[PDB]
């Protein structure tokens, strides 16, 4: 059945203030191991 | 920096006191305003021998050639990021 009137974005109704922020903490165990400079800062 | 081209002679400062009637400044040094402009460090040296004063000559401190780097404020791992901009 090819459905082309109705709009099937309907998540972002349900999204809330830390939406954005729980994906990014969802999604921080998929994520390469970051590169380093060497030192813990540039003040370092 | 165009204050820095030439030679300059002066002279010790000698004394300046208080004026008792308006509080100037009275000296009795005739040499205190004597300031000579010279191209080279050798005409001044050569001038102040023709007349007879006892010299002194500081060098020319010229500033040392920096090593200038717009990216060296933006360094992978160098200390020398700028923490703002």
């Amino acid at each position: 059945p090819f459905d082309n009137t109705t709009y099937k974005n309907l998540q972002h109704h349900d999204y809330s203030t830390y939406t954005f922020l729980d994906l990014n903490l969802d999604l921080s165990k998929f994520r390469m191991p970051q590169p380093s400079s060497g030192r813990e800062s540039p003040r370092h | 920096v165009n204050n820095t081209k030439k030679w300059k002679m002066e002279f010790d400062t000698r004394e300046r006191w208080e004026n008792p009637l308006m509080g100037w400044a009275s000296t009795a040094d005739p040499l205190s305003n004597l300031v000579l402009t010279f191209s080279t460090k050798e005409d001044a040296i050569a001038f102040a021998e023709k007349n007879g004063w006892s010299y002194d000559v500081e060098e020319r401190k010229v500033p040392k050639p920096k090593s200038k780097s717009y990216g060296a404020n933006f360094s992978w791992n160098k200390r020398t990021r700028v923490s703002t901009k």
